[PDB]
């Protein structure tokens, strides 16, 4: 008897998907973005999307595709230079996308109250600024049943969970059942994102052993457990153009020729014929021949 | 003395930090990061600074260069910092207004801007929590005007005095390439503290939306200590990238 | 210009205490106790104490002095052989102290809605159970302002900030302004009763430079850094007779002594004068020796 | 066949988990553990399993081996399990009530018990957020008892159904050295599913403080697999420990 082997392609990955979801990406920015999966949602007719991310350049591929209606985000930033989405800047200046906006922390806070399986998890980030106005009656307060020392009771706001219908999240190295690991510095929140969805499909940079995942990296990597994971796909190079811990750096060039091309209709044009228009390794061939300039 | 505007800056991003303790100082711009910096080897030595990314720094490196660390801090555990109110951040900001409401998000109605820049970031949770400063380092009627378009940044209008979760709320310093000002005018409004060397008052109220209380007796700038200075321009930025970012 | 010498001695610790203190007391049942700091306050005068444990061998020898008036927990165990602790046995058939029994969860929780300055955070546990009872109207339910999609709001235990006075934990290693890591395969929960605490000590196995202390551990085992510890108290073998992650495993024997010492007035006296009457140095000297029979 | 009640009982916790998929098996007694990795080994295989401490195995080891391991599970994480939904717990009890109130925390009163256990653990936590079920290895009376002095464990009668907070409740099975049990009477009242081959429905009755729901109809415990029996007895088992934890 064997537990259950998850690994898929990406296009089945995004073939669980549909329409009018609610999808939560993992990253944070320019940072070991799911970008493989978010490349197949491009080639894909999935539309209609609310997505739940610390944006960056997967925010703004999926707005340049106008597959997304509603965002929920902290920030949008593509970290280094140009630094401002230009995609995701166009949908906001046109007025194509409703945005739900909040502080950063309470991203983390509504993927936790969904974790949990909770209606809503308190904190004071939001009190007193424009978040109350980018969310007007979805975004309500809680009163503490406890007052203060002082005899008065605090009013905080009470953020929502973050129920996600799907999370795509991009990992260094798992096995065939979902176990996964980070290497680098940061996990960002992938662990949180796959908690709090439905459909969890978490691409890696390399399928290994079980065992030669945990003698990899310390426990303390092993981020997500079997119970965590709904699909596995195998994508060496899948967080292109962003960062990925220890396996690469950011494709500086790349992210700036990304940026470019969104200014006229012929370089658009010419990028989504180049890149966006054929397989995962279709845009790992032609990023291959552009770095050779 | 020969110091330059830009070292005046240096020094008052230091000032912020005055009576700081053992908190983590979150400078979001390079001056403001050159005075966390200087004021951990001056006066400061308990403040906690990070690489930007996840890392704890034992001891305080030169602008753009790595250090020993002394512990771990990535995204997720900023937001407990956050929360628990040991942190003293130096944001940016596009406007501020008269009492301390800030913008970094983007410019005109919140579901159709004009401009779009990051959005609100951790501004809403870092002024709700915590000791928060901003630098500015071209001084404008655009930057201080009268409304901000999208309120990033709590200010203290916004406080109501009834619900404790808005004790923590305190903006304690605005320095521009102008000078040093805080919030500590009459209801709680934008208020002169000091102006550095070269400026005049006219300059300042020409370049501010609003009144500026007591910019009619501000003084100067205080000097660098040659202690100071030496930090500033052989340990910490000898590169001069502090003259990037700060107008005349 | 030097950051601050926090290095103080187990007395110094307790000097800083005061009876009447809510402490927090970190570990979990017989597992990194900080019975060296435990031991300091069972010499001392400092009594009328509202403990917040997952209590073991801690909580027992302070119930032995009576020195607690008032436990926060969600079990009291000595993990292994003879397992239920006998001095919280006797004072609790004895009624000589309040208990604010909880769900396991709960305590978690608790601290977490004093790490973060919240005056409580909903959570399911304790609903329906006597958790209720033990605690009466000290235990208070929130209702979401959000309904669920049937059209009912749930309405959860509105579990109150544990806010402590001070925090006693054991670590492994740390150097002298409060960096702090664990070994072994739990950090349990101390980095989340230092960050509910105003006054927080940690004794650690041996004082290391910082540069030693990154370097020994991943950067995921770095649980405390400076801004969480007010002193650090070097205390080789300091959590005996728990275990201590990778430094040692749990003193059996030693336990099995302590629990049978508390079945009659002279083997107590017996146990107090021998291991409790003198200092540190002179416990651990005491322990040796019993380890040779 | 020449099977003993111990494996009986054996198999009989191993059903707990028939369709439980990818959660976590929690088994706390030397039984109910043995069953959770009988079932992983057959029927069974996504569940998740722990070393009781802080590791996920990756095999399935015999009681009190390891097995090489495939994540982390440290106790606060185990919370983040719990408040998932995605487990299933084994507790024992020393009361439980015909409506699956269950008492692991003390005897007599809440603030002066006269016997001391462990206190409430997790058992409201469990109760409240994942199906339940419960190993009594010693069938008496005085474990089924008509009122438990302390609920730790929540039972049916304590259900709001207008508050969904309560959504989450299941008790799964009660096994113990006489039978197989659950809570699907009416009024979900304590119901016979089993008795174990040599037990009597009047051994039953005479051991339970209530009157136990469907008791005359139930059949007997399925017999174990060939292949069950084989791993019970050189796997999982082999040095006969569940022998010392089941009363005749």
């Amino acid at each position: 008897v064997s537990k259950r082997d998850k690994r898929i392609s990406l296009d089945d990955a995004v073939g669980e998907l549909r329409s009018g979801m609610t999808i939560g990406i993992g990253g944070w920015g320019s940072r070991r973005k799911p970008m493989a999966l978010v490349r197949a949602l491009l080639r894909s007719d999935v539309t209609d999307l609310t997505v739940v991310t610390y944006g960056g350049p997967d925010l703004g591929l999926l707005c340049s595709a106008g597959k997304v209606t509603k965002a929920y985000y902290g920030f949008v930033s593509l970290d280094s230079a140009p630094f401002y989405d230009p995609w995701f800047a166009k949908a906001r200046t046109a007025g194509e996308i409703a945005v739900r906006e909040m502080d950063e922390g309470m991203v983390k806070c509504g993927l936790e109250a969904a974790a949990a399986r909770l209606p809503f998890l308190p904190i004071r980030a939001g009190l007193g600024s424009d978040v109350r106005r980018f969310w007007g009656d979805e975004l309500r307060t809680v009163t503490s049943p406890y007052p203060d020392a002082s005899g008065k009771s605090e009013t905080l706001i009470a953020m929502p969970a973050l129920n996600l219908d799907a999370a795509l999240v991009h990992l260094n190295l798992g096995d065939k059942h979902g176990n996964a690991a980070y290497t680098g510095v940061d996990p960002y929140f992938d662990d949180l994102y796959c908690a709090a969805a439905e459909k969890r499909f978490v691409s890696v940079e390399r399928v290994v052993e079980t065992e030669e995942l945990v003698k990899t990296v310390p426990l303390q990597n092993l981020i997500l457990n079997r119970m965590m994971v709904d699909g596995v796909v195998e994508a060496p190079n899948g967080a292109h153009f962003t960062l990925a811990g220890d396996s690469y750096g950011r494709d500086e060039k790349f992210q700036r020729h990304y940026a470019e091309s969104a200014k006229t209709p012929q370089a658009w044009q010419q990028f989504v014929a180049t890149y966006l228009s054929g397989s995962e390794d279709d845009y790992q061939a032609a990023v291959k021949k552009f770095a050779e300039e | 003395t020969e110091v330059t505007r830009a070292e005046y800056c240096a020094i008052a991003c230091a000032d912020i930090f005055s009576g700081a303790g053992e908190i983590m100082a979150s400078p979001m711009a390079t001056l403001p990061l050159i005075g966390a910096r200087l004021a951990r080897l001056t006066t400061e030595p308990d403040l906690l600074i990070t690489d930007g990314e996840a890392l704890i720094f034992a001891d305080t490196p030169a602008v753009g260069a790595k250090a020993p660390i002394e512990g771990w801090m990535p995204f997720r555990k900023v937001f407990d910092v956050v929360a628990s109110g040991r942190r003293h951040v130096v944001m940016g900001a596009n406007q501020i207004d008269r009492h301390g409401n800030q913008n970094l998000s983007a410019f005109g109605p919140l579901q159709q801007p004009t401009r779009q820049m990051f959005g609100v970031r951790g501004a809403p949770g870092n002024t709700i929590n915590h000791p928060t400063s901003y630098w500015v380092g071209k001084h404008t009627s655009r930057v201080f005007c009268d409304t901000v378009d999208i309120v990033s940044g709590v200010g203290y209008d916004q406080i109501d005095p009834e619900n404790p979760a808005y004790r923590f709320h305190h903006l304690h310093r605005v320095v521009s390439n102008l000078g040093v000002f805080d919030f500590g005018g009459p209801d709680h409004t934008f208020r002169a503290l000091s102006l550095h060397p070269g400026v005049t008052a006219d300059q300042v109220a020409d370049n501010t939306s609003f009144e500026v209380a007591g910019l009619a007796d501000a003084g100067v700038t205080r000097e660098p200590t040659d202690e100071e200075l030496r930090l500033i321009r052989e340990v910490l930025d000898p590169r001069s990238l502090r003259d990037r970012e700060v107008s005349v």
